[PDB]
């Protein structure tokens, strides 16, 4: 790996790969962004040297690919039967493979875990610089998109009882922990990460939206919180109807210090006070007593 | 039900110790109608009533007293705490007893300092403006923009202050007997929401004369009582939580003892500067008036009467302190005094070589400090940084004192009120930062910007305005709104070209606030973009205005800002600047109008003063014509059209014809960006035979350009007649002393000997 | 498709690839010249 | 237009006949029994002023309608009041408001 | 008239500039011994773990900010006083009739001062500020270079030996790629900004000469710290620069060394083709000339450090 070149050949076409060298445009604005063709001569100048990565990216990809796979084939499972209302015999054809994709997101919920505090200052920004760079692996060869689509095809059932098994069996059960599964594993996806949270950002209308489900309010709700506080440019787009649910949220659940809390991040950003969000919890929360 | 059960329903104080921080923060940062607001929810007998009380729980007690904090003494603190490092002080003769004072009167002079912060310290501060509560107003219905913006609600300062005093007086007296119940959960819920009301009170300047000595006492009565029982807040064990605190009380009497140093050698210099005045006449007058001595007298006058101030004052304090030869016309009497006064400030601001008890506030922190990290390893960070950052202050004297100068300055009197409202239109513009761009802030900080113009003193003193961060303030306001999502034109316009106009008009006054604004040149240069100046100023009209006339900026000047306005002229006269398109102005790829507008920073780049800059001249000319795809490409020559080409079908469209859109025509517009271009050519031209006779470059310059621009068409546009003068036109084409920038280049690039002398 | 695309994207899992010798017993050997491949994608789990 | 109800005798020929400033004591609290003004808490009368308003017209008229020592229960309806806008997040609109004023003409 | 007429708040706005600049600042500090002496001699007032007074707190302080990563170095105006402090407490007391044994006290006071912050990790924290800077030619690798160089004067064996333990534990990549950096941006002398100057000094309104180079200080601290490092013949050190083997990369400082001395001589040679013709050497030009030749002598001697020893 020290610098030795090699040179890549096929066996049967006996080609080598060297650059395509195709029409220059400015259309995708492509840098590099150029296939890799097999040619017969090229530029006699496409010779690569091999790097070995580490175990832990190793690992990663790994990961990837399964939990892709097996996301693949729950999705898959879950709109074969989206516009099937049986009825009578609920469950047909293939099941849904509720015990491993639950094993599989426990996982996952135990791999991006946050170090803990009790550590000496080295080992806890080594652990945590692991974490983010862990992260960042896991959030852009998808992985975030893919779990949107796991709650969102998921939460097109609100009753849990019934109306979620007029297309499914035996899964009863198997709805609340997977749907409280899955708001953990996007928390913890998100959790700590800058870059994560401004990409997540762009669905702030859908997770305002699902603090009112009843049902996975409590990882909405840290979704939510967790993304305030580490992107604080969504408080511009925060507009009066995400105040007035998340204190309809408040009045449904009850008192709570983790919705004050929330309310405390729509405040004030990092060192620039925003006044329309300022007056608008005046203005909502407490002329409206009792 | 009562309060105080809460100390046992934990579900409920968790939920109150949450909206109270709520309560505080969605008044934070300024705000003040959000705290009037609050004023109705939390009155003035409850916040009163739960600062004494005793038997509430821990967390509730440091959320009641920091709500009380965040709503009436929050947003006149902080302006008060930002601006304090300013110092200006009058000459009054209030300030001419002020001195340094090491006590010297029953005693020595090196003496105790003599209880800091309690001084006549008459530094220009303005009040507080605060504003009484009400709920049963009119509430008159005003624009955003119109509202004049709330004050701070009001609480009556003087019973604030003497309870504020009682309880840190019984906190400092119930410690003493280490009882195993403090007034809140434990010692750090009893000392420390009292110690932040106190801090706060103290910046704001509140405590009156005989408070601050028992504040001073209570602190330490070992050293601060001039004329273990009742012990000092230093010597009982504290947590952190309150270690950290007592270093921001220690703060504020550090910067009261550099306080008062400054303005006390300020008001000594109306003493000295008096007598030296004085003395300078008496001198002058003895030499001049007694001409018998020699008639060669002019080398004993040259160098006292014919040099600038500057070297006059530097020459004379260069006596008295050079190895012992003095080298002055100045007499001994008074450089005595100027001796005497140094070592009195070197011995008050800490060297003094020239179990011990402290006895001064330098020692006693110093020995704290040292005693507190020896005794314990500190595990907060913050108390760390704190920690040494006011060792470190008192370790060194002069190096605080030297650093404070550069913001001292002196103000005569009958002119404090025009400093004073200065100082509040400053004051809202610093306030106004930390809040996110809004129609009432826009509006406000236009206001403040035009008191701030034309008050009384923003052409009196610049030097001044050069320190204080005067137009630094400004541009930071500037960044934050042009920054944008890739765009910021419409991002609250009507408020950059204020800021703008402000900085031009900050650069018209003085060479070193123009040399100043220099400096900040890439960023300036580097959002030099849309512009739609139509009125005020541009972004790069303020570039302009910093090298209108340097001779000495303008040569250092780099290559990489001087390539970017070309390569961004080039993109600007290549397409339609589709805003103009927006009125329906025809297509055309080359913008007439910002073209125009953008070269005319490089034509004061080159052209320093009544000459041309060989230094960049050369250097502009190359990158102007090193891409083909500029100074109008189409109708220039290089596009095989023609320059002479270019002005016949630009009258034909633009003499008053139903081809365009709605003052922005498509008429002078045109025909300016060529005359601009050839009035820039004629700048970078070789002034005469000085370069041009002796380098061959000059001529090689000379010659290039001049094939640019052939003198055949020289005739024909000059030729051409202005316009009908009777009935009147306007600026349409073709303006009567358009005949201006093509006769400038003949003078400079071809002249007449004979042969054109004659058409 | 097979880009040639690098600079920021060369610490991702999209440049993993392993190789996979056709010696299924003795797999472990270092990759001698000349010896035939089956280089394997692992994030999409496919094969060049 | 407003109620003048009284809680205390006082003393009648007292009434503000115009341009003099009148002094009186207010405790005001909203409909339900919620209290959200009260200058007691401040200990510090409102001065009120005739003519220049600067406050609410329907207060205005209840204490014009008012005497020495007449303690007045007002019950200000929401047309001569903040109006259909209220006070931003004090007073919610549309709502009936209910003073304790007691006039004391320190004048 | 500059002697009266003068309003008395603009004269003594002209007495606080001329006071500035002549009676302060003279000569009189001498605090920073004095204050590493009684930080250090008061570990415990009356009595393992528990660090120094603030010595082993202070600097872990600064060593605790060198780890939060940030992507950035704030300005940390604390970080400037303390680490010229701790720099002169060695510096400022560095130790044709000096005898032999007044030489032995010079060299053993110089070693005391230096083990009264190497022993509380100022190693340690000078590696990690000067690696946090990625690069960065700012404020912040001028002070710790400066320090960098006082807690290794005269070549101590035993913080070269903490040094080098220290780089080959963590086996961290950063620490040369911000060295590597912060030679490629080290100026050379110019010709054309030289005669920027001329013109400008034919007529404040100049650079006082710091526009030619004006990386003079810098340069020379940048290398004498590499020279410092491997100075007593250490053959581990000197491997170490050349190639690292626990590193993931390799830098190869001896390489970038040659590569910086190249451009110099390139642009002496080219300052040579400028006074070729004229017999006289201006005074600007003299400086110059000393300024260039004085920074070559020390890249040479950092060249002779890193094969002696051979």
């Amino acid at each position: 790996y020290g610098e030795s070149l090699c040179f890549v050949q096929h066996v049967a076409s006996g080609l080598w790969l060297t650059y395509a060298a195709p029409d220059p445009k400015a259309l995708r604005l492509g840098v590099l962004k150029k296939k890799a063709i097999l040619h017969q001569e090229g530029h006699m100048d496409d010779a690569l040297f091999l790097t070995r990565c580490q175990q832990e990216e190793s690992q990663a990809a790994r990961m990837i690919h399964s939990t892709a796979g097996l996301y693949n084939q729950f999705i898959k499972g879950l709109d074969s039967f989206s516009g099937k209302p049986r009825g009578s015999g609920p469950p047909a054809g293939p099941a849904l493979p509720i015990e491993a994709v639950i094993l599989s997101l426990q996982d996952l919920i135990g791999y991006f875990e946050p170090p803990s505090e009790e550590l000496q200052h080295e080992e806890k920004q080594s652990k945590l610089r692991s974490l983010r760079n862990r992260q960042s692996l896991f959030q852009e060869e998808g992985m975030l998109s893919l779990v949107l689509n796991c709650i969102d095809r998921l939460n097109v059932y609100t009753t849990a009882a019934h109306f979620a098994e007029y297309a499914g069996e035996e899964a009863a059960e198997s709805w609340k922990e997977i749907v409280n599964l899955l708001s953990e594993l996007l928390a913890s996806l998100i959790r700590g990460n800058r870059a994560n949270c401004a990409l997540f950002s762009t669905n702030l209308d859908w997770v305002v939206s699902k603090l009112d489900r009843l049902e996975a309010s409590s990882g909405i709700l840290e979704v939510l919180y967790c993304v305030l506080i580490e992107s604080p440019e969504v408080l511009n787009i925060i507009q009066e109807n995400h105040i007035k649910s998340i204190i309809s949220l408040l009045d449904k659940h009850g008192r709570n210090h983790k919705v004050l809390d929330v309310l405390c991040s729509l405040c004030v950003c990092n060192g620039v006070a925003v006044r329309s969000n300022q007056d608008l919890i005046t203005e909502n929360l407490l002329p409206g007593r009792e | 039900m009562d309060i105080l059960e809460l100390s046992e329903r934990l579900d409920l104080q968790r939920f109150h110790s949450h909206t109270l921080r709520l309560y505080r923060a969605v008044c934070a940062l300024g705000n003040n109608r959000v705290a009037h607001a609050l004023c109705s929810h939390v009155d003035q007998a409850q916040l009163l009533h739960a600062l004494e009380d005793a038997h509430l729980p821990g967390p509730l007690r440091a959320g009641y007293y920091d709500l009380l904090i965040s709503i009436h003494l929050e947003s006149a603190c902080r302006s008060r705490r930002s601006m304090l490092s300013e110092y200006i002080v009058p000459l009054t003769p209030e300030t001419r007893a002020i001195t340094l004072f090491p006590p010297g009167r029953k005693g020595g002079n090196a003496r105790r300092h003599g209880l800091p912060g309690v001084g006549v310290t008459t530094s220009l501060r303005p009040p507080h403006h605060f504003s009484p509560p009400c709920f049963v107003a009119a509430l008159p219905a005003a624009g955003v923009a119109e509202a004049p913006a709330r004050l701070s609600p009001a609480i009556p300062l003087e019973a604030l202050r003497d309870k504020a005093l009682r309880m840190l007086g019984e906190a400092v007296r119930d410690g003493g007997q280490h009882a195993r119940d403090p007034v809140g959960g434990s010692v750090e819920f009893q000392f420390v929401p009292v110690l932040k009301l106190v801090s706060t009170l103290l910046v704001m300047g509140i405590f009156g004369d005989e408070d601050v000595k028992q504040i001073l006492k209570m602190i330490e009565p070992e050293v601060f009582t001039e004329e273990d029982l009742e012990e000092g807040l230093l010597q009982m064990k504290l947590p952190e939580s309150v270690k950290l605190q007592m270093c921001n009380l220690l703060e504020y009497f550090c910067d009261q003892e550099l306080q008062h140093r400054v303005e006390s050698l300020a008001a000594f210099a109306e003493r000295y500067v008096d007598k030296l005045q004085a003395n300078q006449r008496s001198r002058y007058a003895l030499l001049m008036r007694a001409f018998t001595m020699s008639a060669a007298e002019t080398a004993r006058r040259t160098r006292e009467f014919r040099s600038p101030p500057q070297e006059q004052i530097n020459m004379l304090l260069h006596f008295k302190d050079e190895a012992d030869e003095e080298d002055c016309p100045l007499p001994e009497d008074i450089r005595q005094d100027l001796q005497d006064f140094h070592q009195d400030l070197l011995a008050h601001c800490g060297i003094q070589l020239e179990e011990k008890k402290p006895q001064s506030l330098q020692e006693l922190v110093s020995h704290m400090v040292v005693r507190w990290a020896q005794e314990d390893y500190v595990q907060s960070p913050e108390l760390v940084r704190a920690m040494f950052s006011l060792l470190h202050r008192q370790y060194d004297g002069l190096g605080e004192l030297l650093r404070a100068l550069p913001r001292a300055y002196t103000i005569s009197p009958s002119s404090v009120e025009d400093t004073m409202s200065l100082l509040e239109c400053l004051g809202q513009i610093r306030s106004l930062l930390i809040v996110q761009m809004g129609p009432q802030e826009e509006n406000l900080m236009i206001q403040s910007i035009g008191n701030i113009m034309n008050n009384k003193v923003f052409y009196q003193h610049p030097n001044l305005m050069r320190a204080l961060g005067m137009h630094e303030t400004v541009m930071e306001v500037m960044v934050n709104v042009l920054g944008g999502g890739e765009t910021k034109e419409i991002r609250f316009p009507k408020m950059v070209t204020s800021c703008c106009r402000f900085l031009c008009y900050f650069c018209r006054i003085s060479r070193q606030n123009q040399r100043s604004m220099f400096d900040h040149l890439s960023y300036l240069l580097e959002n030099s973009g849309i512009g739609l100046g139509m009125q005020g100023s541009t972004p790069l009209d303020v570039a302009a205005a910093s090298v209108i006339d340097n001779n000495e900026l303008a040569l250092a000047l780099q290559e990489q800002d001087l390539e970017k306005v070309v390569s961004y002229l080039a993109g600007c006269g290549l397409q339609s600047c589709p805003m103009l398109l927006a009125k329906g102005y025809p297509d055309i790829g080359w913008n007439p109008c910002g073209g125009e507008r953008y070269l005319d920073f490089l034509r004061f780049a080159v052209f320093v003063n009544g000459e041309s800059v060989e230094e960049n001249a050369n250097v502009v000319v190359r990158l102007l014509i090193r891409k083909p795809e500029c100074f109008g490409p189409a109708l220039r020559g290089e596009g095989g059209s023609g320059l002479l080409a270019a002005i016949e079908e630009a009258i034909r469209i633009s003499e008053d014809p139903a081809r365009d859109g709605p003052r922005v025509h498509l008429g002078h517009a045109i025909m300016s960006f060529y005359a601009a271009l050839i009035d820039l050519l004629g700048r970078c031209a070789p002034e005469m035979h000085l370069i041009q006779a002796g380098k061959g470059e000059a001529l090689r310059i000379r010659a290039i350009l001049r094939s640019l621009v052939p003198l055949d068409d020289l005739v024909g546009i000059i030729s051409l007649p202005l316009q009908i003068p009777t009935q009147p036109k306007m600026s349409a084409s073709f303006v009567p002393d358009h005949k201006a920038s093509m006769v400038l280049f003949l003078d400079r690039v071809y002249g007449i000997e004979n042969q054109d002398f004659l058409l | 498709l097979v880009y040639y695309e690098g600079g920021a994207v060369c610490t991702h899992a999209r440049s993993l690839w392993r190789l996979e010798p056709l010696r299924i017993s003795w797999s472990g050997s270092h990759l001698r010249w000349g010896q035939p491949l089956r280089i394997r994608h692992v994030t999409t789990g496919r094969y060049l | 237009g407003v109620e003048i109800e009284t809680i205390s005798p006082g003393d009648g020929r007292t009434f503000p006949k115009k341009g003099q400033t009148c002094v009186v004591h207010y405790t005001g609290m909203l409909q339900n029994g919620k209290k959200f003004d009260s200058s007691r808490d401040r200990n510090k009368p409102f001065k009120f002023r005739i003519g220049k308003q600067e406050v609410i017209k329907g207060f205005e008229e209840g204490a014009a309608q008012m005497s020495l020592g007449q303690r007045a229960k007002l019950t200000c309806t929401p047309d001569v009041a903040y109006g259909a806008t209220g006070h931003p997040g004090v007073i919610p609109p549309n709502a009936t408001l209910i003073f304790d004023v007691e006039l004391l003409n320190l004048e | 008239t500059p002697l009266y007429n003068l309003p008395t708040h603009r004269a003594c706005n002209m007495f606080l500039e001329s006071y500035k600049a002549a009676w302060i600042l003279t000569e009189d500090h001498s605090f920073e011994d004095r204050m590493i002496d009684d930080l250090s001699k008061a570990g415990e007032q009356e009595e393992e773990e528990k660090k120094p007074d603030p010595l082993h707190q202070l600097v872990l302080h600064f060593s605790r900010t060198a780890l939060t990563e940030k992507s950035k170095l704030d300005e940390d105006y604390l970080y400037m006083a303390y680490a010229d402090i701790m720099a002169k407490s060695c510096h400022l007391e560095e130790g044709v009739e000096v005898s032999f044994e007044e030489k032995e006290m010079e060299k053993q006071r110089l070693l005391y001062q230096q083990s009264r912050l190497h022993t509380r990790g100022a190693a340690e924290m000078v590696l990690q500020m000067i690696s946090a800077c990625k690069g960065e030619t700012g404020a912040m690798v001028s002070s710790t270079l400066k320090l960098g160089i006082s807690i290794l004067n005269g070549g101590n064996a035993e913080v070269q030996q903490k040094m080098l333990d220290y780089l080959k534990d963590k086996k961290e990549v950063g620490f040369f790629q911000s060295i590597q950096a912060l030679m490629q941006t080290c100026s050379v002398l110019d010709l054309n900004a030289f005669e920027r100057q001329n013109k400008a000094e034919g007529l404040i309104n100049r650079q006082n000469g710091e526009k030619v180079m004006a990386d003079d200080e810098f340069t020379q601290d940048l290398f004498r710290f590499l020279q410092l490092l491997c100075e007593g013949h250490n053959n581990d050190f000197q491997n170490y620069l050349r190639t690292q083997t626990g590193n993931t990369t390799t830098i190869n400082i001896i390489i970038c060394t040659v590569d910086y001395l190249l451009r110099l001589q390139e642009s002496i040679s080219d300052f040579y083709w400028y006074y070729s013709g004229k017999d006289v050497i201006e005074e600007q030009g003299k400086r110059n000339f000393s300024k260039a030749m004085s920074v070559a002598k020390q890249v040479f001697n950092s060249l002779t450090e890193y094969i002696q020893g051979p």
